[PDB]
RNA sequence: GGGUUAGUCGAUCCUAAGAGAUGGGGAAGCUCCGUUUCAAAGGCCUGAUUUUAUGCAGGCCACCAUCGAAAGGGAAUCCGGUUAAGAUUCCGGAACCUGG
């Protein structure tokens, strides 16, 4: 049992440390849905350093806050950057991760 | 009969509906109006048969904890086989760069994970894995020096990564106390946690190997109580693309205490500059040229060192080039930063 | 699009429901029947209390001998720290005469005790009652005799400044005065301006040197304490079911290793790594 | 159903009906903290079960097979006994320091000896309500008997306490209204 | 030797008087009683049922196998042509029904 013990602590290793990837070939699956990011290419459009716009969203905040949660959220993704000095600690994007997760 | 109602799959399946929730997620199965054809895919499975087989070994464990016998229930304990996801990972992406085209969103989660602190539901050693191989991926692109996106924002750190073909888009929120959402279910996203942790572990396989160096990356322990990053791990051996590798080449900066240390960490990594910062100094200054610090009185204003507000290290890898520092002189105000998207 | 709305408003009323019954179910039910309580635990926890009760009076002794120098009958001089690392090695070093940073953790006592009023005193000047607290504090030669009376009931030892970070950033609440409140609030720490705005006269910006100055203890470290008074802990194991009890087993095998009871008066300070115990507990 | 139906009609005609005074000494059973200390007394007892046998041969075994032959000493084993004749035979010698007896056995005959059997061999049995809770104890699904002889000197002081307090709270007890028909009164 | 070609004409499907397995109970037994009866007699909805972190949870519905009509009940086709011997069934044209 200690020879037990001395195989089963090297394939304990063993067994995770080897793979395989393979070539090419393309599942061609119509009801699979692969969607990319969305507002991944918007993160200009997010103020987001010390930018102008999102002091519209100021101006809208009680009607952002007003909106459903599905219409807050995105409404309110743009908020006054002030410095390096303050980030609010993301409560948002913990939902987020929920949301496109239920997505899938 | 191309419509399956849930509990009809479920109870033909035999499975209990949280697991069929994990498999349906796990597998990719989609639809309560679910495929017969995929279903009858679903109908053999080996890790469905190691699921029905832990219902049973939790229910001897239950007898065993009812006999009191807590020997037995250690023998059942350690001889214990587990369910592993890989093959429906090889078999789910056979093409390595479809790998690289899904690890975008594997990311993501796993450095949401690897920023949450430790509750009840999520264990410590599922965010102590998170924290390793999230650590191991900043480790690997510091290697080649490959990144050219930079996003400052108040929603996360976006960085596309320009490895092996696509850029990839992952994000890192900030490492800050976060108050736990009770709207959210964790029993979801500990399952995308586990397929992507498994499945981005063999890709790191295949990314170390092929970068030549050893899969397991070794950290000397004082270095990771110095600091808990990509930076504790040396990596063995068993050009940079210009201008964005190397770019800062030998450069040497001092970034302050002030300065969150991570991101920037990682960007002078993704320069191949050096880190020098007073807070890992406390634990226990010749070559210094720049200090990054974002404070309104600089105390000891050497001259001959260079004063600067970060967001030039996020506007130079933006633009890939250098700019001038005298809007980064602190206290000078800043341009609003909008990044390349 | 309805499941989000529909299930958002079940999720947040039910669990609001499921925490106000749970605080409102325990402490009401257990003073309400309250028991027939039973005749063993009334006697094993008045030979606990004799004990524990007597252990404090014999360091209180000794420690009055060791305090005024009227010494001439102890069992040792000096005092000693204990070192539980990994069967398992425990090494003793002198005491030293410098201060330093502990993170002392407060373990869930002993069995069936009922603790008395001078321990009560100690853990309650340093807000150690509801357990999984663990919080910091400085070694001197002063702050030490209250270590001899505190260990049976926490853990001692020296965390690492990655992991004090990663607590740091990762736990930790606030007590707040904001805009409008009726003010039992606490923030987690995600303001920086907040904090030089209570911190400014000593100078204190950007928690990240709070991180630092915790670690470097040369300029203000109780300040911290007042700041970053309040500390909370996970519960390390899922706990009731199969899976988890023998996990509970294993690990009071662990507890009863690491921690020894002393009750000599003469008791070393014993630390544990808090290192890999920052990887269970954060 | 007709199972559920016939195992809700069990009871009420035993009930009912005049029971032999031989029986119905079952059920005037243990209380419960003296049930829940001798439970306590005979898990330090608990037998070795097959995995832990098979392990110290594996450990002994591997330590002649390099030899490595460490010693010859070991005191004896003790544990609970529990084989139905194996009982009966630790009894007429005697040996039985403590006998435990479940209430209930379907072929409750194979049983019904052995109160009058320890009673006149003055062996201290006493009635223990459920085999299941004997079979926990001793790694069986059931076992319907408990037999315990051997006992280390840090046990033996407690035994001997256990003993007497069995035979306040069960010889004293119920020994007149063991004689006594029980049952007969109707559901 | 040749000859009887159907979605639409029938059978098939439904029940009638009646017949008759099952659950049960009688009988030494061949078998007899009984037909929805003293049966655990299936198939539908919802589920991050929110934490125990790799084991099904919360509900809804309520009688009963089968056989028994080429005259009872019942989806839908007509004209003209044609063969030694066939046609509302083949040929030509013109219709309708059911399901997807």
């Amino acid at each position: 049992p200690k020879k037990l013990k001395e195989m089963k602590x090297x394939x304990x290793x063993x067994x995770x440390x080897x793979x395989x990837x393979x070539x090419x070939x393309x599942x061609x699956x119509x009801x699979x849905x692969x969607x990319x990011x969305x507002x991944x290419x918007x993160x200009x459009x997010x103020x987001x350093x010390x930018x102008x716009x999102x002091x519209x969203x100021x101006x809208x905040x009680x009607x952002x806050x007003x909106x459903x949660x599905x219409x807050x959220x995105x409404x309110x993704x743009x908020x006054x950057x002030s410095a390096l000095r303050k980030v609010p600690g993301y409560g948002e994007s913990i939902r987020e991760r929920f949301e496109r997760s239920l997505d899938l | 009969r191309n419509f399956i109602t849930r509990s009809q799959a479920v109870r033909k399946l035999q499975v209990s509906l949280a697991d069929f929730r994990r498999l349906c997620i796990f597998k990719g199965i989609y639809p309560t109006f679910y495929y017969a054809k995929d279903i009858q895919y679903l109908m053999h499975e080996p890790v469905l048969a190691k699921f029905r087989e832990h219902k049973t070994f939790a229910r001897k464990l239950t007898r065993a904890l009812g006999r009191g016998e807590v020997s037995s229930a250690k023998r059942l304990e350690e001889n214990r086989d587990s369910y592993t996801l890989d093959h429906i990972i090889k078999e789910r992406y056979p093409s390595f760069p479809d790998a690289i085209r899904d690890i975008d969103d594997a990311l993501n989660m796993l450095f949401l994970f690897s920023n949450l602190p430790s509750t009840n539901q999520v264990s410590s050693k599922i965010i102590n894995d998170a924290q390793k191989i999230c650590n191991q991926w900043l480790a690997y692109v510091a290697k080649e020096r490959l990144v050219r996106k930079v996003f400052v924002s108040i929603k996360g750190v976006y960085y596309q990564a320009n490895i092996k073909g696509e850029e990839v888009r992952w994000l890192v929120p900030f490492k800050f106390p976060e108050n736990i959402p009770s709207d959210v279910d964790f029993r979801i996203m500990l399952t995308f946690l586990e397929f992507y942790s498994t499945l981005l572990h063999f890709v790191l396989y295949k990314l170390y190997t092929d970068s030549g160096l050893i899969y397991p990356p070794k950290l000397d322990l004082k270095k990771d109580k110095i600091i808990s990053g990509l930076s504790s791990y040396i990596l063995e051996s068993r050009k940079y693309d210009s201008p964005v590798a190397s770019l800062f080449s030998a450069f040497v900066f001092y970034v302050s205490r002030e300065v969150p240390i991570d991101i920037l960490e990682f960007l002078i990594l993704s320069c191949g500059g050096n880190v020098i910062s007073e807070a890992a100094m406390d634990q226990i200054m010749s070559k210094v040229t720049h200090q990054i610090v974002d404070r309104p009185v600089l105390k000891n204003k050497v001259a001959g060192r260079t004063y600067i507000q970060p967001q030039w290290i996020f506007d130079c890898i933006n633009k890939g080039e250098l700019v001038p520092a005298n809007k980064y002189l602190p206290g000078e105000a800043l341009p609003p930063h909008l990044s390349p998207w | 699009x309805x499941x989000x709305x529909x299930x958002x408003x079940x999720x947040x009323x039910x669990x609001x429901x499921x925490x106000x019954x749970x605080x409102x179910x325990x402490x009401x039910x257990x003073x309400x029947x309250x028991k027939f309580v039973r005749a063993e635990s009334i006697v094993a926890k008045t030979l606990a209390t004799s004990r524990e009760k007597e252990r404090i009076k014999r360091v209180s002794i000794l420690e009055d001998k060791k305090a005024k120098n009227e010494t001439q009958h102890i069992a040792s001089g000096k005092d000693f720290i204990l070192k539980i690392t990994e069967g398992l090695i425990r090494e003793k070093t002198t005491y030293d005469g410098k201060p330093a940073l502990l993170f002392i953790v407060r373990v869930r006592g002993p069995l069936a005790v009922n603790i008395p009023n001078k321990a009560f005193k100690i853990l309650s000047l340093l807000r150690l009652v509801e357990t999984n607290t663990g919080v910091f504090v400085k070694l001197t030669k002063n702050v030490y005799p209250l270590l001899k009376v505190i260990a049976p009931y926490v853990v001692i030892g020296k965390p690492s400044l990655s992991s004090i970070r990663s607590l740091i950033q990762k736990r930790g609440r606030i007590i707040y005065k904001g805009e409008n409140e009726a003010e039992p609030h606490e923030i987690v720490l995600n303001d920086n301006n907040i904090v030089e705005e209570q911190l400014g006269d000593h100078g204190i910006i950007c928690v990240e040197d709070i991180i630092h100055e915790i670690a470097t203890m040369g300029e203000s470290f109780s300040v911290c304490n007042f700041f970053l008074q309040p500390f909370k802990l996970n519960r390390e194991v899922s706990g009731f079911g199969s899976l988890n009890r023998l996990r509970k087993i294993k690990q009071r095998e662990a507890e009863s290793r690491t921690r020894q009871f002393s009750n000599a008066a003469t008791a070393p300070v014993i630390e544990v790594d808090i290192d890999s115990l920052l990887a269970k507990l954060n | 159903p007709e199972y559920v139906r016939v195992q809700r009609q069990k009871k009420i005609l035993s009930i009912r009906l005049k029971v032999p005074p031989t029986i119905a000494q079952f059920q005037y059973t243990l209380d419960r903290n003296t049930a829940a200390e001798t439970f306590k007394l005979f898990n330090k007892y608990r037998p070795e079960t097959a995995a832990e046998k098979k392990e110290r041969l594996t450990k002994e075994a591997a330590a002649v097979a390099e030899g490595k032959s460490k010693q010859d000493a070991s005191p004896k084993p003790y544990a609970v006994k529990y084989g139905l004749n194996h009982v009966v035979a630790l009894i007429e010698n005697k040996k039985a320091k403590l006998v435990l007896i479940a209430n209930d056995v379907d072929p409750i005959e194979l049983v019904v000896f052995l109160p009058a059997l320890c009673k006149k061999m003055g062996v201290p049995y006493a009635i223990v309500k459920g085999k299941a809770r004997l079979g926990t104890l001793v790694n069986q699904k059931t076992s319907a008997v408990a037999a315990l002889t051997e006992v280390r000197a840090e046990d033996e002081a407690a035994l001997a306490k256990l003993v007497s307090t069995i035979d306040a709270n069960f010889a004293d007890k119920y020994d007149e209204v063991k004689k006594h028909w029980g049952g007969g009164i109707l559901g």
